[PDB]
């Protein structure tokens, strides 16, 4: 009987963010000398040129954490992400000038990133 | 005396921290906005005596208990904030969850 | 991955079956639906979601389903449901509620709710969103009384006056067409929506019809004018003619008849009858009976809300010092006796409870305050909640029934009551963006940020020569949408069809949003919303005791409410 | 006859060779030239010589080359020099600086400086007198912030936002053009000019540049919407075609890139690199990197200036709070010790010093204070005399270089850097009178008069109620200059060419004086008056450690700064 | 603090008070304006201290008498109102002809 | 109270040398605006308790002395004043280089 004033009384249970989307693993590697960290929101294959990675496992997708939060990657260093798949029309334009258009159009994006230096385009 | 705004919008912090402590001296619980007051112009006043923010942070701590104040007042305020002229300048004090 | 909801809560605000507690009351309200897709909540800052490319569309113009503005994660309260979503805004105007962001990459966005390169963003998470307050017993008599509803959550004033005139200090009335047309000019400088209520009074239409085509809104009539069976009859053919509300403060002397002759001279039109307890002003003792009726639209005043045990003894000598009355006089002693009556106003407590009183409203400085409104709603829903448990149609042990009775009596009701809900008084699209955030903490108490016509007027907010805006001192400061000719666009002033029509914004110069009033000839209590109970009300003339369905209505005084000394510093 | 020099500075203000500290610093400037004609000094009052047949010309029309306002005997401290000389103000604009009176019997009168009937005097002998202050990175937030801003010689606001909305909060932006028009009609009542910011975001052209061609003066390119290299691009393109400023706050998350990827989305062209330290953001950690290129304008914001005992602690913890951080989460930790840095913050103080960081500006209520540009700009001077000696380009022991670097970094360089230089900036004959008159003993710290376009808008003054103006209280006040419709006349509203061409200043109903932003896209560092030097500035990202010329910079936190507890109650 | 328009207003009529207090302290007969403070200063107090109404209009008749103030001044009181938060809420207190 | 604008300026005087007076006591010299206050609230009080014109241009140079305050404020203070009601209406009071 405390009264906290304006407190919450959450109900039961837990939230599934992303619910019904592919989920992917991958390892990504900070080849740069300072610190990148990655909202949950961008492109995956759009991010820092210096973060190695299977470049073409970024497209379509972002990573699986909550809204609002960041991955972060020391200089120097490799994790695993875990990795959502965009939704809506599943376009993206801007950020890095990588897609701008369909995510469906790899080979495109692929060769692009590879042009521009984006790391681990296999 | 050149009073800026901030200096004439301050005296206000000052007058209600003096209210409040004659509240509090007569043995009322002290509510929401008289503890706010209270340690907003005890950051103040130490800013002025030329103590550091660090000691600010930690002192702002214990000006006032929870059986200083009402019901909920500890769990209603997160955190205070002053703006203080230091010897060097004006500074940031935040003091997190000051009422325990 | 899956959040607790603890955390979720704290990062996104409260999701469906979540509950959070009003202020300091007992009432507790469920989320009944979110409008979210979980995991694409938007959210604003660093690293954060609506970044171009990513939650912000960088395509699109602003024309092109882009929104002006984005609430993110509001927890709307209103008489349209207790809920989760987004809240979109264009034009002054709430446009879409459900979920913004960007389709590109987005599940679940509201077609017309992208968030673009023309889209600012008010951060909504763990905030309480309801319409602006609709205050309709406003005396103008001290401008500085327009601050104070702001703090406390009300964006439209209605009601009369001229300043501390007498007539003013008294009854809601401006009156005349030079007074009218001054006021509508002084309405251009105050940062609020209004209207103007024009003199109920005379024999003849042409005089009462003038203050109509001059620019009024509607017409009071009041017992310090002659709340006659002629004045009242008369302005409510006018109000007929000119579709106007009529609210009145009737002959509490008898002096021309009782209650059942003032519902004669009514004769089913429709009405406002203000401060249907009494206590500030009608037929004594019985006036309280207009709320059963199907005709009127019956309002509180907000100083006997709720009762308490300083209630009697402050509302005694009120009357006895505004009256200019002597302890020493029988007649005026008497006269007190009859006006002032803790059966009545125990009642009152109950008949809002049950939807038979459909608003609240202040009686701003002659006899009511101008900043509790919304404060004295909430502390007698907590009253009637502690007394009368929880009402038998509330489920999960949620209050979500109670508050949208309640939200609704200074929200949508007191709109539809003066026919101005099409522009304002609920959360729904295609209606003027006059929000208010709240802290729960904070609830009813002190607003955080008074939005008005899509622009912030009004905040809680610190040190303007601070490194942030949180340092103190915090308090209550007008902010940009008041300042130079953004008031204009961010405030409307209601009118008559007719003063419209005749061109007085243009004659007068008034560059404020202007809004038609509209639709209140053929309305009743069947139109309020959540409160639209109909019933045979008693009240015995010699014990003063209320009867609903053959039972007595009575309450305790309470010694304490919420929302009271836990906040104000004096 | 003659006057020693003690005498003669006190009754006409210094001459030349004589020197004035600066408040409570260290720091003197000295007098390099003098106008005057000694014995035919202009002065006001009683039995003085600007009386009618006398040093006022009674005969000719004010067309005649009479002025409407004489500042005599003004120490002017500008970029232009340090020297004494009256100044002639006609229709709000400077138009002569040099010797004004009545060339009917005074030698030496500049032809356009006849004080005649027309003529209103401002005693300046003894004051220090310098051109308003442009500040470039404003939040709109409070509209209090606008006095703060005047008290200490502030007179233009460049920067953006809605009120206390989130997106206001953390960047200075109006997104779209129904919030540019809302803010431009929201400026008609501030007292300061002003230019307002659009989004620079977007991957597009059109949704930006409608925000330029709706009344944007300008472009910021904030990480919170997305400082990704496409929103860096399509900004750079539109201000190209538009003739308006870009101002960026780049992605500290180095997310989408390193410093070297915006750089080369920035591909050469002009750009104005906010807060370029980084503690108020930016590619961590080297952001500062970006003041050693020619294409950068580079600005501090304030609360870094300059680096003392406090600083570190007081901006970790700034910075946790309002990105709502948590101490035990170690990633949280790790970003706040990427951004605020010792050896960038101290390496700060020398880069001013140096001439590599060419501007001041607040970052007012995002992580900076309104009105202490000005204040901080000579702590900062002080502070680098006292470690770092008299810069080897010093004279006759005064600190006149040292001066002129300072003074440009609050007044002419930010205007060059917005394309506004042409209206204010400095006091030069053709430009606005945007004044500030200091006593030496308050210079840099508190503000005597501020002149807008010729009026006084904001003075120190006593007692409305007394018999002269000088009893106390003495505070800021609000001068005839902002009240009615002098507020128009008195300040600039700074807008696109494209804007100004299309109409919408009549469109919107604007009254303000409408000022074009130009010649913004064809300057560069070597344009930064006292400010030119580009260089290659190392940042090791191991140690944090600041390299010019293979010399590390750095230098000690201060314990006590001048132009602080002397002064401030609080 | 959050404080609104009325809290803030009325801190000007504690100090108002406080410089009263003063005055009388050092044997002052108080002026109108003084005696106003005072007795409104005191009626804000008693609700915080969760005085009642009727408690408060009883008081207000005995903080000062005709000997503490200047000639003319008790007649030219004719009552002081105050209005407070007092545990129920808002409510009016008017003291009728408070200096005998 | 029927407060007029410089009733309602004065009392901020007032408000500043409290707070002056307080950091005074606990041993700190005093700056420039806290000096202003106590000597401008001096003069203040002195016209109410009904002094002269003349009896306060001599007191008010004797109410702080250079080791009261910081460095340079006696040479920053070139006069201090003030108008107040005295018995015979509002007069003007300048106290000439207040601190010696
Ligand atoms: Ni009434
Ligand atoms: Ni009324
Ligand atoms: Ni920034
Ligand atoms: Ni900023
Ligand atoms: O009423
Ligand atoms: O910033």
């Amino acid at each position: 009987n405390y009264i906290v004033p304006g407190e919450y009384r959450v109900a039961e249970g837990e939230i599934e963010i992303n619910a019904g989307r592919e989920k992917t693993t991958i390892r990504v590697s900070n080849t740069g000398d300072r610190p990148i960290q990655v909202g949950s929101h961008i492109h995956f294959v759009e991010v820092n040129k210096e973060l190695l990675f299977d470049r073409a496992e970024g497209i379509g997708r972002r990573l699986n954490i909550p809204s609002g939060t960041a991955a972060r990657f020391e200089p120097g260093e490799e994790m695993e992400v875990e990795l959502t798949e965009l939704g809506g029309n599943r376009e993206v334009f801007g950020i890095s000038d990588l897609t701008n258009g369909s995510v469906d159009n790899k080979e495109l994006i692929l060769q692009r990133a590879k042009e521009l230096g984006y790391k681990g385009v296999e | 005396m050149h009073l800026n705004p901030a200096e004439k919008e301050k005296l206000q912090i000052f007058l209600a921290s003096e209210l409040a402590l004659k509240r509090k001296a007569r043995g009322l619980k002290l509510n929401y906005p008289e503890a706010v007051a209270i340690i907003t112009s005890f950051i103040m006043e130490g800013a002025r005596d030329g103590k550091t923010v660090a000691m600010l942070m930690e002192e702002g701590k214990h000006v006032l208990t929870r059986d200083d104040v009402m019901e909920g007042v500890p769990e209603m305020i997160d955190d205070i904030q002053a703006e203080a002229t230091f010897p060097d300048g004006t500074k940031l004090v935040t003091v997190h969850n000051p009422i325990s | 991955m899956k959040i607790n909801r603890q955390q979720y809560a704290e990062s996104y605000g409260p999701t469906v079956g979540d509950q959070v507690r009003l202020a300091d009351t007992d009432l507790w309200i469920e989320v009944e639906k979110d409008y979210t897709t979980y995991g694409d909540e938007a959210n604003f800052g660093g690293g954060k979601v609506l970044r171009e490319g990513m939650g912000e569309n960088g395509t699109y113009t602003r024309t092109e389903n882009v929104l002006d503005l984005l609430l993110t994660n509001a927890l709307i309260l209103d008489y349209t449901g207790i809920y989760k979503a987004d809240i979109g805004v264009k034009d002054g105007y709430i446009v879409g509620i459900g979920k913004g962001g960007n389709p590109d990459i987005m599940d679940g966005v509201t077609p017309n709710m992208i968030v673009g390169t023309a889209t600012e963003v008010i951060a909504a998470e763990g905030k309480i969103v309801t319409a602006g307050g609709i205050d309709t017993h406003v005396h103008f008599i001290n401008p500085d009384q327009v601050d104070v509803a702001l703090a406390n959550g009300i964006t439209t004033l209605f009601g009369g006056g001229t300043g501390p005139a007498e007539g003013s200090k008294a009854t809601t009335v401006t009156p005349g067409p030079w007074n009218i047309e001054k006021m509508l000019k002084s309405t251009e400088g105050l940062p609020i929506n209004v209207g103007i209520l024009g003199k109920g009074h005379g024999s003849s239409i042409a005089p009462i019809m003038e203050q109509i085509d001059a620019g009024a809104a509607g017409l009071k009539i009041h017992e310090d004018w002659g709340a006659t069976p002629a004045s009242i009859d008369r302005s409510l053919t006018v109000a007929d003619e000119a579709d106007v509300q009529v609210a009145i403060h009737s002959d509490t002397l008898n002096e021309a008849g009782f209650l059942e002759d003032t519902l004669r001279a009514i004769n089913g039109r429709v009405i406002h009858s203000f401060h249907v307890e009494g206590a500030g002003g009608g037929h004594a003792p019985d006036i309280m009976a207009m709320a059963g009726h199907p005709n009127v639209l019956p309002s509180s005043t907000n100083p006997t809300r709720p009762f308490t045990v300083n209630t009697i003894d402050e509302h005694l000598d009120m009357l006895m010092v505004c009256h200019h009355l002597k302890q020493n006089i029988p007649e005026d002693v008497a006269f007190a006796d009859s006006r002032i009556r803790p059966e009545t106003i125990a009642a009152e407590d109950i008949l809002h409870d049950l939807g038979i009183i459909s608003m609240m409203s202040t009686d701003a400085l002659a006899m009511g305050r101008a900043g509790e409104m919304v404060l004295r709603t909430w502390q007698t829903a907590d009253k009637m909640k502690k007394q009368r448990g929880p009402l038998a149609e509330e489920k999960n042990g949620s209050d979500n029934f109670r508050a949208k009775r309640y939200v609704s009596k200074y929200t949508i009701n007191p709109a539809i009551a003066q026919g101005i809900a099409h522009e304002v008084g609920s959360i729904e699209e295609g209606k003027f963006a006059d929000l208010v955030l709240w802290e729960p903490k904070f609830f009813g108490v002190k607003a955080d940020r008074v939005i008005k016509g899509g622009i912030i007027a009004y905040a809680q907010i610190g040190d303007p020569s601070a490194s942030i805006p949180t340092p103190q001192p915090v308090m209550g400061r007008r902010m940009y949408g008041t300042v130079g000719d953004l008031i204009h666009d961010t405030n409307i002033t209601f009118m008559s069809k007719s003063s419209i029509q005749q061109g007085v914004p243009a004659k007068l110069g008034l560059k404020r949003r202007i809004g038609t009033v509209k639709n209140c000839r053929n309305i009743g209590k069947k139109d309020m919303k959540w409160n639209d109970v109909t019933t045979d009300i008693d009240i015995n003339p010699e014990t003063y005791e209320v009867k609903v369905d053959g039972e007595v209505l009575t309450c305790e005084p309470v010694k304490e409410l919420p929302m009271a000394q836990r906040y104000f510093l004096f």
